[PDB]
Formats: C-alpha cells, structure tokens, sequence
C-alpha cells in the first residue's frame, strides 16, 4: 500500500529526491494538509496537485561534441564529449562508436646481398627496396623501414687475402674497384623517413668474395636478435626481407675457415654496426634461426632470384611461416607477399576507464562485427581497417556526492581518441532558488519558506 | 724403372725441318715437366725449353724461340722437339730430361738423339795403305787413310779383326762436307813384312767393303 | 655396456690449444700403445697459433704429454724464376691426426701457400699440408698434394678447372692397412672437394726439406667435375675405408660430402680409382648428412657395414614443429653384388641442439659376445647440454635402438665432449677394447676402460 | 673451358 | 742469364783420390743446382739435386756442398767408373744454364810420342792427290803441337788433325796429322817433315823423308 517516498521523514524537497529516483515533490500551496508532498508523480496528480508545481528531475545525457567517424585530424571515437546529469542513486545510458581508421604499424627491415654476383642484380634490389618503401607507405602511414647489407665472413678462404691491395679492393686483380669485404653491416635503423631510406639504398655498391655461397644467415640471425639496433617495435608487424642470387652458407660450413664455435643466437653488432663475431662464430642452423624468429615474432621473406627459388622454397618448408618471392627487375611478386601479410592483420577495441569517481559505477554492452549484443562485455576483436563497433555504457551514481561536478574518460586501448563524460549531480529542486529568506508564515524561530513548507 | 726412350739418329738437309721424339717407359709423360737440351762438342750444353704435358704449356730460351717447338701427346706417352729452318748450328745431340722429385730439377735423361745437318751426298771412301819410308828399329808402324766419305760411320779393322792390339783408329774429321779418318797399327819388326797386314774398311751407306794389304815401298 | 664411467683418466693440453680436437691410438714397434692428440690452436714458439701434436703414454693417472716436434718455420724458395712460399700461421696443425704402423700423420688443413712471379701470383690460399713423423727414429716428412705453381690468370683463362688452391688437404684423413694415406680435401676443385692418396713409404722416400714442390709418382687424386650437383659439396669433409665390392684385393673409400646437391648432402662409396660404386643421399637439407662416416661389421656376418651421421637433422614433432637433434643412419651390407639399400636402422638424438651423430667410432667388440659395437657422440647433448657419448651394441639384427650405456661429460659447458672419438684398441692390455673421448673446448681428453 | 672441370662456381 | 763457370776444365787424378769440382754462378742461386755425369760415349745420369741431395741409386762417395753463388761436387775415393765428364746446372732462373764441364782424366808418368811419317801411297798419287800422314802415338800428357815443313818452309793450310781419347790400356794419348796438297805441288818438292813439340823435350822430335829416295 504505502510507498517509500511517503513513508520516510521527508521534511523537504531535497530529502524527497534523495530517497529514490521515482519520488516527486508537490509545491502547490492549494494542496490540503492530509495529502503527502513526497510521493509518486502519479499519486500527486491524482491528488489534485498542480502539474506546474510538481518537482520531478529526469536524468539526461546530452552530446556536446559529435564529430563523425573518419573515412578515406582522424576521428575514431564518436561522440567525443557527453554531459550526464544524474539525480541521487539514479543511472543513465549512452552510446559510443569506435572505428579502426589509422593504418596498422609495420616494420620492414631489408637485407641486401652486396656480393659481386649481385652486380647485375644491384638495380633490382634498389628498385625492390625503394618500391617496398614507397608502395607500403601508400598502404600504411605507420610504416617503418630500414636496411642492412651482407657479403660473407671476411676470412680466408672466403676472402681474397693477396696481394695486400686486395684487402681494401677485392676487385684489384680485375683492374677495377669494389668495396672491402664485410660480414653484416647494419646501415639504417627502422625509420619513417622514406625519402632518406631510398637515397641510402641507391648509394649501395657491391664488394667481392671467392665462394658462391654467402653469409646472409649470419645477417638474418643478427637482424632478428639485435632488438635495439634494428629498432623493431613491440606492437608492430615485423617483416624481414632477405635478398640474394646464390646459395647460402649453413651451420658447420665455417669449419672450412677454421671456425668451429657454434652460433650462440645472441646480438654481436654494437658500436661500429658490423657483426663482430663474423670471423669467430659459425653460421647459424635452421633450427636456431627458427627459434629466434619465433621468439622475436619476425616473419622472414626470402626475395631471391629465379635460379635459387627452389632452394629457398625448400629451406622455407624447414622454417615454418617463411615465404618466398622472386627477386627480378619487377617488384610485384615480393610486394604481393607484404600486401598479403598486411591483409591478415587484425585488431581489437578494448575500452578502459580513467578518472572514474568512487561514487560512479559503469556497466557495458558490446555490439561487435557479429551484430549481436554481448552484455557485460567492453571489448571486440578481429577488426580490419575501416570496421566499426559500438558500445552502450550505463553510469550509476551512489547517493549524492558533495562535489557536484566530476568528469571521467572512456578510451580504447592503443587509441589516441576518447570519450570525455562530464557528470553533473542534480540533488536540489528548482524551487530552492526561490527560497524567500524571511519566514512570514512560520514566525516561531524557524526561518525561510521553500517549496511550500515550514521547517 | 723410369726410362726416356728417344728416337734414332737423323740425317737432314739445311733449310728443312726435323721432329725428334721421347717416349716414356715405366711412367706417364704427364707426371712431370719434360725438357729438351742440346749438346755440341765445342759449345757444350744448352737448354732449349720445356713442356708441361698435362696442359701443353711451354717455356723456351729466347735463343731458340721460333726455331724450336716442343709438343707432347699423352695418348702415346711421348714428348716431341721440332726444329725448323735447319742450319749447321743445329748439328748436335739432343736430350729429353725430367726431374726425379724436385719439380724444377734435371735428373733423368734419355739416351740422346744425334742430328746431322748436311747437303752432302752419299760418297764411298777412297782407302790408301800407308807403308813406312825406306833404317829399321825393333818396332814398325803401318797405317790406313780413309778419305772423302759421307755419311759416318765407317768400320775399320786390321786382319779382319785379328789384329786389335797396338791400334789407334782416330775419330773422323770433316773437311769440305766429306769425312776423313785414319788408323795406325804397330807391331814388332820381325812381324812385318814377313806376315801379311791388311786394312779392312766398310762403309754401309755406300754398300762398300774394301781391303788394302800394306806393301813395302819398292825401288 | 661395460665402460667404467667412474675411474676416468684425463690428459690435458695448454689453455686455448684445442687439445683433443682430434686423436688416435698409436702402437710402437714393441707393441706399447700410446695416444696421439691433435691441438690445432697450440701457440708455436713465437706466440703465434700454429697448432701442435702431443704423444701421450698410457698412465692410469694421466696428466700432461710431450709435444711431438714439427717444423713451424715458414719457407721460401726462389726457383724457376718463381717464388714459392709456405705460411704456417693459423694452419691448424693437428686438426686431424692418424696413426699407421710406426708412423703418425698430423695434418694442417689451413696451411697457406702462394707462388709469386714478377707482378703476378697464384693467390695466397689454404692448400693444407700433412706432417709425417716416425717417433722411434725421428724421421720427418711432409705431403702437400694441392700446392701448385700456376698463376691466377691461367685459372681464369681455363674457367677454374683443376683448381686445387683451396683444398685444405688433411681436413680428414685415414690410412689403409697396406699403408696408403688418403686425405680429404673439401675445398678441392673450387669447393667441390677431392681425395688425395699416396703410400706412406713413398711420401717419406720422395720428401726432402726446402724443395716445397715435388713429385710423389705413386699418388692418385680424384677428378674435377662440371656437374652443379657437386658444387660446394665439400666432398672429403669426412673419409673412411672398407671392403664393399667383395674383392679382398681391392680397397674401397667412403667419402662424406655433407652439402652435396644444394645441401641435401651425400656419402659415396668408391673404388681405389675413384669410380663411384654407390651413393647414399641425405634425407633432409642442411642436416649435414656425411659430417661423420664410420665403417664396421655390426651384425657379425663378416661384411663391413656403413654408418653416417647427420648431426643437424631436424626431427618432426607435434603441431608441425621441427627440432634439431641429429641423426645416425645404419646401412648393412647385403650378400653378393647387390647395392646398399635403404637404412636398416635410424638412431635419432633426443636433446635439442645436441648434434647426435657428430662423431661415430667403431669400438670393436666391447663386451666380447661376437658382435662389434659403436659409440655415437652428441657433443651438446644431455639435459644440461654439456655433452654425451652413447654406446650401441651390435647384434644379428644390426644395432639395438636403445643405447647399452650413456657417458655424460665430466667437463664444463662448452667442452664439445665427444666431438672426437676413438675405440677398438686395448690400451691397458686387459683383453677389452677401450674408448678415448676428446673435449677440445676444455683442452682435454678422457679415457674410458672396458671392464669384465 | 668447356665441360671437364670448367665452371662458374665462384661469386659471379 | 745466369753464367755458370765450372773449374777446373780438366784434372789428372788417380784411383782412390778425393777430388772437388767447383761451380761459380754469376749470382746467388740458393742451392738450386744440379750435378750431372757423362761417361765416355754414354748419356747423362743425374748425381745431385738441390745442392746436396743424391739422386736415387747414386753411390755415397758423391757429395754436394756450397751456398750463395759457389758450389762443389766432391768424389771421395775415385772409382774407375768415375773417370767421366761432370757438369753443373742451375735452375734458379729460366733459362736454365749449364757449366762448361770438368773432365776427370787418369794421371800417369810422362811419355814421349813415337812419331811416324808416311808419304802419299802410289794409289793416291796415281789418282791425282797427295796426303802426307804423321802419327804421334802413345804420349802423355795430352797437350802436343805438330808443325809441317816442305823443304824447310812451314806449311799451315791443308792440315787436318785428329786426337784419340785416353787409351784404356796405358792411359796415353795419340794424334794423327794429315797434310793434303795437290800432286802437282807435291812433286815440286823434295823434303817433307813433321815436327812434334811436347813437354817431354825442349827440342822437337823431327821425322822426314826425301821424295823418291830408295
Ligand atoms: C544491455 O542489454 C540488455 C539486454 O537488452 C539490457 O537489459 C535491460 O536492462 C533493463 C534495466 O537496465 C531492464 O529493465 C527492467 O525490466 C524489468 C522487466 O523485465 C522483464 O520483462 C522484459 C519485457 O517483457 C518481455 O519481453 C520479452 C521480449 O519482448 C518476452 O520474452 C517476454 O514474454 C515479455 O513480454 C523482459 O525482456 C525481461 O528480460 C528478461 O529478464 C529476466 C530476468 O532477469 C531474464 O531471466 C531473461 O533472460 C531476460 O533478460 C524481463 O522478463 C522491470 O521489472 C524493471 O523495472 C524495475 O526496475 C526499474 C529500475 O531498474 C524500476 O524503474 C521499476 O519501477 C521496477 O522496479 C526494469 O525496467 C530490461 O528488462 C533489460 N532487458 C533485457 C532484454 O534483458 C541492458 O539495459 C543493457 N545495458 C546497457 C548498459 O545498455
Ligand atoms: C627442392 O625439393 C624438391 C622436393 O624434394 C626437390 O625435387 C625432388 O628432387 C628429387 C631428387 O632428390 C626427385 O627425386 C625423384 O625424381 C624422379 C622421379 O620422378 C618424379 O615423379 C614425381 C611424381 O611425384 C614428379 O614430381 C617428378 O616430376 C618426377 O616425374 C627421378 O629422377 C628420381 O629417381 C630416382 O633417383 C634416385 C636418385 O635421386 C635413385 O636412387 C633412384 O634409383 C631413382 O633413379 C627420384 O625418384 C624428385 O623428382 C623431385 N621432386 C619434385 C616434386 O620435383 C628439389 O630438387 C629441391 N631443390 C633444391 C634446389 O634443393
Ligand atoms: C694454466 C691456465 O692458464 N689455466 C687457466 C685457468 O686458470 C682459468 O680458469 C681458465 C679460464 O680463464 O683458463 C685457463
Ligand atoms: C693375392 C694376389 O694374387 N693379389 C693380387 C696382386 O698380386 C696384384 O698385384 C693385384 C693387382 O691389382 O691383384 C691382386
Ligand atoms: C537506455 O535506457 C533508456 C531509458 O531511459 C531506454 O529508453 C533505452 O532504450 C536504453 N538503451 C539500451 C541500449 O539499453
Ligand atoms: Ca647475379
Ligand atoms: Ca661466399
Ligand atoms: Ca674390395
Ligand atoms: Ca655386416
Ligand atoms: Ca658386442
Ligand atoms: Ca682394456
Ligand atoms: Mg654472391
């Protein structure tokens, strides 16, 4: 029979609102003394309280900033700013949309075979390099690209060691010039400066050694395990593009240079940017390469000339996840592998809350790609670039806080974009503004007359 | 047993060419360098050049560049020396040589091949008995003069070979393209002219055999 | 089954010398067995690395060994308007050692060589060289079949045919019972690989000091090829001898070519003229099938059997994953003129990166039951990775899959325990053949004695 | 320089 | 080219002697020298290679020594088979070059020549030629000189000389000298003389005949 509004003290309008969100207060002075002032809105109208005199705050959610989601500044969350107005112990819901607009981060590190056999292939690896940079930059604005070069272990019999002039110029005996031999050179750290990367790639020239199989696997291992030097990012797709026109040296080959120490799988580049253990440590085995590529989360692509495609296809089957493309005057084959790799990238939208007041609590409903409402969930997975998800958030306040104006943020993990929610707490009635300081009606040490009542 | 077997004596005309051969026995010709060396009585030993029969590469002394050509054929285990534009300076004995162990040494030699360069025609010798002058001691010396033959050799014996002691048969010498040789025999005065002494001279090239009894000179 | 793992004898070399990289037993004319140990990074008398060889007398307590002297001075000879040069620095003397009769043969696979002529040269290259010693007389000889006097330009003009400049002769070695030294030279013919054979008697009788280029007329080298299957095959990386054509008058050679045919790898069985009798192809690329080879009759039928090691073989495992563990292949010789078929047994390593099959040693009959036995080294095997040697006993069926005994390394990490192995000789005269295990990383050698 | 050991087996 | 100067060019020695042959090169040849032997009428056998190493089968009485530009071949205790020619050869440089050789000859007591003179035979004269022959036989040492005189005047052109090698039995030398002239000139003179000069006498041995005197 009796309700909570009528049966709980209610000396004033303010106390009435604090009881429950369903309570209303009548300020009509024509209302008789028998009728309660704090009651359900239905019970007041039914008891002839004037519709204008009824106080019944309704919680609202107004959008303030509603810049639309971007297509192709960048807006990925919509809306951006909301004003929640809450009465005591009440709640209110609101919607948020989140779209993956920004391109996914991809690291490409390019390994150039600069041995003498590559003289006729030099243009092709420069073309490929600059096309990698230029075209993948069109595909993703979050590309970082860098490179290094290799020949082989600078030690006899791989290296020409006579006459003395052959050391600085391996091409001495052909009456021409080329660069000194070297194992692996890190040349350019992963950078977003595409123009610069292209300029350096175009400056590269060949060196020379004696035996056809080369030391690229030393380079692959060091490109994989030298984290800081190469510059791989923690939350980026990592692609290692390896180029050559020949066979490769493998673990246990190094004994022909008197080198028997097994590869340790550790970084040995450092200050001068050369592989320092090139002449003292054996080539890595396929199994060790596999382990480090997996441990560092790097995808190896062999970009090799047609004469050795079958060779590297066959090594590829022994290092799972590795792919083979054809190095030629045409960049398309290898580029397709990278574009295909980019097409397999998926992302998540996981909402996190910041600066949430003690008094407020939130509950979330997620609507992901399946177009079905998963209640209590605040994250979606499996998004591609351009996909959109939506959440419904309900904020509930505990009682009435004295602060009266607070703010919090709702933000997807790894996004710049966020929703700022400004919260206002509406605990007072409008009739309190017309408080009338003088008593007039009470006149027995009470004071003030608000909303049609004494103390 | 390592043995270098050279080809036979050559009699050739000036301006012509000749090709000498050296066949390996007991080894393979490609095993080592093979050299050719020239020997003449007055001028001594001269190195002509060498070949590596495994690959055909040659070296020559400049003095013989463009006259001498060294070749080799591993099929027949034989090395060759060809001399073009034959002159009188090419009359010599020619040897092929190879090392024992040391790549560069000159340890094993063939038997040598004699080359004689000449325009002379085959000519039988004239044979003359040489009896002493008209007092007599305890020994007497007789002689035989073999003049104007070509080519060498001639065989000279006394009493069909029965008189071999006390004989000096001198080496042949060349004068105006033909050869001349002489021989002396010495016996006790009681032997000659009481017993018959005869010079026997054979010259196979002209198919001639001549006997000359040494007769005391008369009044 | 019956090697004693508690009472080991340790012999030690100098720090950094790689003492134990190679080893063999050596029996003097009296019959007393010693141990020859190669130490390819031993410092010479001028503090430059030359390598060296040590001759260890048998002692239960072990310890230090006398160094078998060799000439470590570089040589120069101006002859034939050329300049011949030997270079012994970093030559790796003792990278292989082998004993035959009263002779020790220690090789230096990285000994370098050049020939100069005016402004031209052959190129300074590792032809390798072997040093021969007869300890009971002091006689010394050398053998260096790959040295040449051809200039660089000539190889270029002939498209690099018969290019023996990078042979590394002595990289592997073996001696037949008749006294023919056979050397593997994996850099031969521009990295195809070649074999060089010559009788030990003729090496001694043809060598004189200072000559540098000389002829051993009885020598016999394998042939060059234009077949790309052989390119960079390292034919000669390992070598062994045996009887495989049923004719006891002839001797057959077994040659490992671990990177043959684009790193598939191969082992070949050849006659003494180097005609191929059989080829065994590797199973998996880069596994280094042919790294090690061993010849011994393991099933008691009198016909030699072949064992091949592929120490970087990757075993298949759950969810399409591969694990580098190494593998050894056993080929039993069948009766009559039939070919060696598929393997009779495959032994596969269990420890990741262990390199099982890095060395394989015939043990003779370790337990005297009638069947010969083998030991296989996994130099980085065992749970801790310190190294392991596994003994397999022979039987009628071939070998047992389960090892009879496991020898764990008594040396610290990095020792390469097992990298070199030798058995089949009774060092202490107890009637049972014993085992010697090199640990070059620890500069030591361990001797295990067989007990009743 | 035709087929009997002749090759382009180096870094060419 | 490297000049190889060998010394002596000959020596007269005895069985059981120890002897040395020297070779001087025109520059240093660092032991790149061979020693060679040639027996009379035979080919060559190698004795030493690379300065001191004996060729297989060579007797141990042969030995080599030297360095730089100066070398020696020593034969200890001469055998009868060792009387032969010996040569050095250098192979430091192409062209290889040889020394001039050393002949080992047998030492013996001095012996004067037996000189015999022979006028032209009747058969030769009847055919138009005239040769006067003189034999100087069984002398020692080998050096000798022969002079021809016709009626007191020295006759030089048209003389042909031949020398034997050292005799196997008595180790002496012999010489033949033939003066050939036209029969026409021969019959114009009376006295024909062959004079031999040799170290065994300060005055020459003279043999003569007067034409047609019997
Ligand atoms: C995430 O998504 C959720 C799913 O849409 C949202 O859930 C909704 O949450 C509201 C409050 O936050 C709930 O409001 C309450 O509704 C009560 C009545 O609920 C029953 O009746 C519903 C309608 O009638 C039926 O319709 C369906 C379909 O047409 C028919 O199947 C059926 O035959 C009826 O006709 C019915 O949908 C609802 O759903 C069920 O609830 C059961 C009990 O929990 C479950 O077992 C069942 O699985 C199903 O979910 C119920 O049967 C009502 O009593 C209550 O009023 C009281 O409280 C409010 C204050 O909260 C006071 O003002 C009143 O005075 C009362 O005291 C209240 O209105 C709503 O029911 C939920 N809807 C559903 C479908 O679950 C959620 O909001 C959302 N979250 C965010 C952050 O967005
Ligand atoms: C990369 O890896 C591939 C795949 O492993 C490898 O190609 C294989 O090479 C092997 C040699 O190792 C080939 O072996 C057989 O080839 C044929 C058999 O006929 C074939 O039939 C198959 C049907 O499945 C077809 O795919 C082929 O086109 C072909 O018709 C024969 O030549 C051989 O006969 C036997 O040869 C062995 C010696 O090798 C001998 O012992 C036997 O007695 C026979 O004579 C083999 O049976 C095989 O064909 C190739 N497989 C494929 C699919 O092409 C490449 O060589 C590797 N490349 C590199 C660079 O590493
Ligand atoms: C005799 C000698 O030099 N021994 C040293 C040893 O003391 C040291 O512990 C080891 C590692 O540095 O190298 C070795
Ligand atoms: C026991 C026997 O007769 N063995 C012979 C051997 O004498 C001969 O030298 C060889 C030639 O290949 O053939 C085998
Ligand atoms: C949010 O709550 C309001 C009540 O004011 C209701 O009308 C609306 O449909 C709700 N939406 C969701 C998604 O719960
Ligand atoms: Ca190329
Ligand atoms: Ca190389
Ligand atoms: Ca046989
Ligand atoms: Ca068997
Ligand atoms: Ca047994
Ligand atoms: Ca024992
Ligand atoms: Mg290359």
């Amino acid at each position: 029979g009796p309700n909570i509004c009528t049966t709980r003290g209610v000396s004033s309008c303010q106390q009435c609102l604090a009881v429950s969100p369903m309570c209303a207060w009548c300020s009509d002075e024509a209302l008789p003394l028998g009728s309660p002032r704090c009651d359900l809105k239905e019970n007041l109208l039914k008891d002839n309280c004037a519709p204008e005199s009824i106080e019944f705050p309704v919680s609202e959610a107004r959008v303030l900033e509603d810049r639309p989601l971007s297509d192709k500044q960048v807006t990925q969350v919509s809306p951006q700013r909301i004003a929640l107005r809450l009465r005591p112990d009440d709640s209110k819901n609101f919607s948020i949309q989140v779209r993956q607009v920004e391109d996914y981060p991809v690291d490409i590190y390019y390994l150039m075979d600069l041995s003498y056999s590559m003289k006729d292939d030099l243009w092709s690896i420069q073309n490929l390099g600059t096309k990698l940079a230029t075209q993948m930059r069109k595909l993703t604005s979050n590309l970082r690209i860098g490179f290094g070069a290799f020949v082989d272990k600078p030690v006899s019999p791989y290296m020409y060691i006579s006459p003395p002039e052959a050391l600085e110029n391996p091409c001495y005996d052909m009456k021409t010039t080329c660069l000194p031999m070297f194992g692996y050179k890190h040349v350019l750290t992963l950078t977003d400066q595409v123009t610069r990367f292209n300029e350096e790639v175009k400056k590269q020239s060949v060196s020379r050694n004696r035996d056809a199989p080369e030391g690229g696997f030393d380079a692959i291992m060091q490109a994989t395990v030298c984290d800081e030097k190469i510059g791989w990012r923690n939350d980026a797709s990592h692609l290692l593009v390896f180029t050559t026109d020949a066979k490769t040296h493998i673990a246990l080959d190094g004994r022909l240079a008197g080198i028997v120490q097994p590869n340790d799988g550790q970084c040995h580049v450092g200050s001068d940017n050369h592989y320092s253990a090139s002449t003292t440590m054996d080539y890595p085995s396929l199994g060790l390469m596999t382990e480090k590529l997996s441990q560092k989360n790097i995808n190896l692509i062999f970009a090799v000339t047609e004469n050795v495609v079958n060779l590297y296809q066959n090594y590829s089957e022994l290092i799972p996840g590795t792919t083979v493309g054809v190095l030629s005057m045409d960049s398309s084959n290898v580029l397709q592998l990278i574009v295909d790799a980019y097409g397999k990238i998926r992302s998540k939208v996981e909402l996190e809350v910041r600066d949430l007041p003690e008094e407020l609590s939130l509950s979330f409903n997620a609507t992901c790609l399946n177009n079905e409402v998963i209640p209590g969930l605040k994250s979606c997975m499996g998004l591609k670039i351009g996909d959109t998800v939506s959440f419904s958030i309900e904020a509930k306040v505990r009682g009435c806080p004295q602060e009266k104006e607070k703010s919090f943020t709702i933000k997807p993990v790894g996004f710049k974009d966020s929703l700022i929610v400004q919260v206002t707490f509406d605990c007072d009635c409008a009739c309190q503004a017309q408080a009338e300081p003088n008593s007039h009606r009470c006149n027995n040490g009470n004071g003030t007359f608000e909303c049609g009542v004494c103390r | 047993e390592v043995q270098l077997q050279q080809s036979g004596a050559e009699l050739v005309k000036p301006g012509a060419s000749v090709k000498l051969s050296c066949t390996a026995s007991g080894f393979n010709i490609k095993d080592t360098y093979v050299h050719w060396v020239k020997q003449r009585p007055e001028q001594g030993l001269e190195w002509i050049g060498r070949i590596d029969p495994a690959n055909g590469y040659t070296k020559y002394d400049p003095k013989f560049q463009g006259k001498a050509t060294i070749t080799a054929d591993t099929s027949s285990n034989t090395a060759y020396l060809q001399l073009s534009s034959l002159t009188s300076e090419d009359t010599a004995v020619y040897y092929c040589v190879r090392p024992l162990y040391d790549y560069y040494a000159m340890d094993y030699w063939g038997q040598g091949t004699s080359v004689t360069v000449s325009s002379a025609k085959t000519t039988a010798p004239s044979v003359y008995p040489l009896a002493p002058v008209c007092t007599t001691g305890s020994s007497v010396t007789l002689g035989c003069l073999v003049k104007g033959y070509f080519p060498e050799p001639v065989t000279l014996t006394w009493n069909s070979g029965s008189l071999s002691s006390g004989v000096h048969t001198f080496p042949a010498v060349l004068q105006s393209d033909l050869y001349t040789l002489s021989s002396s025999v010495t016996v006790t005065s009681s032997t000659w002219p009481s017993q018959s002494i005869t010079c026997n001279v054979a010259h196979p090239a002209s198919s001639t055999k001549v006997d000359k009894k040494i007769e005391p000179r008369g009044p | 089954l019956n090697l004693d793992p508690v009472q080991l004898t340790f012999y030690a070399g100098p720090n950094g010398s790689q003492f134990g990289f190679s080893l063999d037993f050596h029996k003097d004319s009296h019959g007393r067995v010693a141990i020859v140990v190669g130490a390819p990074r031993t410092l010479g008398p001028s503090q430059e690395e030359t390598g060296g060889v040590f001759l260890c007398p048998w002692r239960a307590e072990g310890g230090q060994c006398p160094s078998l002297l060799f000439d470590l001075r570089d040589e120069t000879r101006n002859v034939g308007s050329q300049t011949l040069q030997t270079f012994k620095a970093r030559q790796g003397l003792g990278a292989s050692v082998v004993s035959w009769s009263d002779v020790i043969v220690a090789c230096a696979p990285w000994q370098h060589w050049n020939v100069l002529e005016k402004t031209e040269e052959a190129e300074k290259t590792p032809v390798g060289s072997c040093f021969l010693a007869q300890p009971e007389s002091g006689r010394r000889a050398e053998y260096s079949p790959c040295r040449g006097n051809t200039l660089s330009r000539i190889y270029v003009e002939n498209d690099f045919s018969w290019d023996k400049r990078y042979c590394e002769a002595g990289f592997s070695s073996v001696v037949t019972q008749a006294g023919e030294l056979v050397l593997g030279a994996p850099g031969g013919y521009y990295f195809l690989g070649l074999l060089a054979q010559a009788p030990v008697a003729d090496i001694f009788s043809s060598y004189r000091p200072g000559i540098l280029l000389w002829h051993v007329s009885s020598q016999s080298l394998s042939f060059d090829s234009s077949n790309p299957e052989y390119f960079d095959g390292y034919w000669g990386y390992s070598v062994a001898v045996g009887e495989f054509d049923g004719d006891l008058n002839t001797t057959e050679y077994v040659v490992g070519a671990p990177t043959w045919s684009w790193t598939l790898g191969a082992v070949e069985i050849l006659d003494s003229y180097y005609q191929r009798l059989h080829r065994l192809r590797g199973e998996q690329m880069a596994s280094y099938f042919g790294h090690s080879v061993a010849v011994t009759d393991v099933n008691g039928d009198g016909r030699h059997d072949l064992l091949v090691g592929a120490p970087l073989y990757m075993e298949s495992r759950a969810d399409r994953k591969l694990a580098e563990v190494g593998r050894v292949y056993l080929f039993l010789q069948p009766r009559g003129p039939h070919a060696l078929g598929a393997p009779s047994l495959l032994l596969t390593g269990t420890q990741l990166y262990g390199r099982f099959g890095s060395a394989i040693a015939p043990l003779g009959d370790l337990d005297r039951d009638g069947y010969n036995d083998i030991a296989v080294a996994a130099p980085y095997g065992g749970p801790s990775g310190r190294g392991q040697v596994l003994v397999f006993l022979g039987q009628s069926e071939g070998l047992r899959s389960r090892p009879s005994q496991v020898l764990d390394s008594p040396f610290p990490t990095g020792s390469a325990f097992g990298f070199s192995l030798r058995g089949a000789v009774d060092i202490d005269d107890n009637g049972y053949p014993d085992l010697i295990v090199g640990a070059y990383g620890a500069n030591q050698v361990a001797v295990y004695r067989a007990q009743p | 320089h035709h087929l009997g050991g002749a090759k382009q087996a180096g870094d060419v | 080219d490297i000049l190889m100067t060998q010394s002596p060019s000959s020596m007269s020695v005895s069985l059981g002697d120890t002897v040395s042959i020297t070779c001087h090169a025109s520059q240093g040849i660092s032991s790149n020298i061979g020693w060679l032997q040639q027996k009379p009428g035979k080919s060559f056998m190698g004795l030493i290679y690379y300065g001191t190493n004996l060729v297989d089968g060579v007797p141990s009485r042969f030995s080599g020594s030297g360095s730089g530009a100066d070398y020696s071949l020593t034969i200890s205790s001469l055998d009868s088979e060792d009387f032969a020619d010996y040569y050095c050869v250098q192979y430091a440089q192409l062209p290889y070059t040889f020394g001039g050789g050393t002949k080992l000859e047998i030492k013996r007591a001095d012996a004067a020549p037996t000189v015999s003179i022979f006028p032209p035979s009747s058969e030769q004269l009847t055919s138009g030629g005239a040769s006067v022959v003189c034999f100087l036989n069984n002398f020692y040492p080998k050096d000798i000189n022969v002079k021809w005189k016709i009626d007191g005047s020295e006759r030089q052109n048209g003389v042909l000389n031949s020398w034997t090698d050292q005799d196997s039995k008595d180790s002496t030398y012999s010489m033949s000298s033939t003066l050939t002239l036209t029969k026409d000139e021969y019959e114009r003179h009376n006295s024909y003389t062959c004079e031999a000069t040799h170290k065994t006498s300060t005055s020459p041995i003279v043999k003569s005949f007067n034409r047609n005197e019997c």
